[PDB]
């Protein structure tokens, strides 16, 4: 009934496959091939992952919203809910935490206890300082929450890999999207 | 026997394989090396594409160019491959000791253990010529029943479904390189029998 | 009773229609025929639903019942309307029309690369009678696979 | 069944009568149901005007007579005047049943009970309704043709009819 049941509900009835040895390196090769490929730049990498991630939270929100059927989020009070309840829940088998929201609650961060995105990478020197890892993470939550009629905006502040706070992203609503209604 | 141990959804990951091919034509045709859209980041602005106007784009792809793509696909494949491989040692599977001198005995490996991880199934058949030709068979490969063929236009469908096969090249390229060396490697169709796939190695 | 079935947009177009009794299921004469008027409908009725609202979740549209015949529908939170038009026959189809998007357009549609997501190719015309393509080789086929034994 | 909200509309206007009684409470009246109620007289005209194929005849469109109320009104089973019209709305809070008469005028009873018989009772109490708002409104000689309702006695008249369903 609530959105913690819902979320470990859906977890009787998902195909599910091993969460290291596959999918923690499908995402450090592409990575390896994005650093690779424009000579070790570490800010374009950010702008073709953010890119890709556009596109799989774009194509992924409709599978979230058959997989559980749900009413169109207005505020970020149910997006913060839903989001940390269960879309991390049966995606990732994770859940993170909310917290540091403005006096207008126009905002939160979303910091996250176990990435399983980032299992033992400690990335070198170089892109300590100038890289963001997992850039498909904010893409999902820029496409994912574009196509519920809410324009958005989610960055990264620091994570695990490079600092010593956590991994966290801040969001802000950025407007309510206005569906058209008429024909001219 | 039955290990339970941490997992995540194979949804998610069965549609990141299937979006790393138009990754690999959007890092290809976009090198940054002087109809499209644009996003608003913070003082920042991306310009993309989508995800089936660029396998159109590899529908109007050079040729040249076609095999400079494909050359990055076994390379993730073959990345990922002797990865997954090295994963799978911690296994401990008793057929093979290195180099392959039988060459058949991790051809029941890779069809027992690796297609069984990736793709959640064994590899139905495999037949044998014995100059190290061997012919592999599965009638439904896994990432390509969501891919909808369109109506009555088959011959593009082909066309536009075969580059998506580079992967499990790289695939079994990687396993087989993590034990010693490289050497040829093809794909097929072998269209089935009873209601999708082949691979020659030597 | 599944005299039709039609597919709505976000963007407000017509993307898919089917008509029963072996009737046309492509989406060129029954083009704009009940195709803006059903939206209108539907619409209208949906919006003096959303005005007329108590509680703290707002509620939706579920059936419209005439004499000559009756109308299912359900809608998504991306604004995807599934409709289905009954002779009273049967009670409620929202197990059918949720079917439908649990397990045939995010199968063959969506989660398909091969054809586009639904949306207007980057048009300024995407406020109305855009014509499009939800045509496939499989999506038809367990489509009419599921819907006719039902009759 | 249970019917909560009243509503009479014109033949070819705005609404003339409106109660939210019984449900104890303050929602909003003002200006929003003349919108809904013009609305309500477009889609009527759009709702019979799609026709899927049937192609058939009444072989039909007639309930009967349950005792609904408190000498009732009508003994026997009747007949009806919107063979091809919108008949109800069903949604997740509410049911709103709807009778026109062969004049021209609808009546709107928007019932807050959640999810065939209905239609019997409703018809049934629609028509108790028509028959009292000729019985007490057209007799009026104040009341002029077509102008919102201001009887006093038709208001004591539906509260306790429908006090009386339930």
């Amino acid at each position: 009934r609530s959105l913690k049941a819902m979320g470990e509900e859906i977890w009787k009835n998902k195909t599910e496959k091993i969460n290291t040895e596959l999918f923690t390196l499908t995402y450090g090769s592409i990575v390896a091939q994005l650093c690779q490929d424009y000579e070790r730049d570490f800010n374009k990498v950010n702008d073709h992952l953010y890119s890709m991630g556009y596109n799989i939270g774009c194509r992924l929100i409709e599978d979230f919203l058959a997989r559980t059927a749900l009413p169109r989020c207005e505020n970020l009070v149910k997006t913060s809910e839903v989001l940390s309840k269960c879309a991390f829940k049966i995606f990732l088998n994770i859940t993170p935490n909310i917290t540091n929201w403005s006096h207008n609650k126009d905002t939160f961060s979303l910091i996250l206890d176990e990435n399983p995105l980032a299992d033992f990478v400690e990335l070198p020197m170089d892109a300590m300082k100038s890289l963001w890892y997992s850039n498909i993470l904010c893409g999902v939550l820029k496409g994912s929450l574009e196509m519920v009629q809410l324009d958005c905006d989610v960055w990264f502040v620091s994570d695990i890999l490079r600092g010593d706070s956590q991994t966290e992203i801040k969001v802000k609503l950025n407007r309510i999207l206005k569906d058209e209604i008429p024909i001219g | 026997f039955e290990n339970s141990l941490p997992k995540v959804s194979q949804s998610v990951y069965q549609m990141l394989l299937n979006e790393m091919v138009p990754l690999a034509m959007g890092i290809e045709r976009q090198i940054s090396g002087d109809i499209k859209r644009l996003k608003i980041e913070e003082h920042h602005t991306v310009d993309i594409i989508r995800s089936h106007n660029l396998i159109h784009e590899l529908y109007k792809a050079d040729e040249e160019e076609k095999e400079k793509v494909l050359a990055r696909l076994r390379n993730i494949g073959f990345q990922i491959g002797l990865k997954l491989s090295e994963l799978l040692i911690f296994s401990n599977n008793p057929n093979l000791k290195f180099k392959e001198m039988d060459l058949l005995l991790i051809m029941k490996f890779i069809c027992r253990d690796v297609w069984k991880q990736i793709f959640g199934k064994q590899i139905d058949n495999l037949k044998t010529n014995h100059r190290g030709t061997f012919y592999l068979l599965d009638y439904d490969y896994r990432p390509i029943q969501s891919f909808s063929l369109e109506e009555d236009a088959k011959n593009e469908e082909l066309k536009m479904i075969e580059p998506f096969l580079e992967i499990p090249v790289g695939i079994i390229r990687g396993v087989l390189s993590s034990l010693g060396y490289s050497s040829e490697e093809v794909i097929c169709l072998a269209s089935f029998i009873d209601r999708g796939v082949s691979f020659h190695v030597q | 009773g599944i005299y039709s079935f039609w597919i709505f947009d976000r963007h407000c177009n017509c993307i898919f229609d089917r008509e029963w009794t072996l009737a046309s299921n492509s989406a060129s004469k029954q083009n704009e025929e009940d195709a803006k008027l059903l939206y209108g409908m539907i619409f209208s009725l949906r919006s003096i639903t959303q005005k007329l609202s108590k509680g703290s979740v707002k509620n939706d549209i579920r059936s419209i019942s005439t004499g000559k015949y009756r109308v299912h529908t359900y809608c998504t939170a991306s604004g995807l309307w599934f409709v289905l038009l009954s002779d009273f026959k049967q009670q409620s189809y929202t197990q059918v029309l949720q079917y439908i998007y649990s397990h045939i357009y995010v199968k063959y549609v969506s989660n398909n690369l091969l054809s586009p997501y639904d949306f207007a190719e980057n048009e300024n015309e995407m406020r109305g009678q855009g014509t499009r393509k939800i045509t496939n080789r499989n999506f038809i086929s367990v489509l009419e696979s599921f819907l006719a034994p039902m009759v | 069944m249970a019917i909560e909200t009243i509503l009479v509309i014109n033949k070819s206007g705005g609404l003339i009568y409106q109660r939210n009684f019984t449900n104890d409470e303050q929602k909003l009246n003002s200006n929003e149901y003349l919108i809904l109620a013009s609305t309500l007289h477009g889609v009527f005209a759009i709702a019979s005007q799609l026709t899927p194929k049937a192609l058939q005849l009444t072989q039909n469109t007639i309930p009967y007579i349950p005792y609904v109320g408190m000498d009732d009104f009508f003994k026997e089973p009747f007949t009806n005047w919107n063979k091809s019209g919108l008949r109800q709305l069903c949604t997740d809070q509410f049911t709103m049943f709807i009778y026109q008469t062969l004049t021209g005028l609808k009546f709107v009873a928007i019932s807050s009970s959640v999810m065939n018989l209905a239609i019997q009772i409703a018809d049934n109490f629609l028509r108790k309704v028509y028959c009292l708002y000729s019985d007490y409104v057209m007799k009026d000689p104040s009341y002029s043709m077509e102008m919102p309702i201001r009887s006093n006695l038709f208001d004591e008249k539906v509260k306790k009819m429908v006090e009386n369903l339930q």
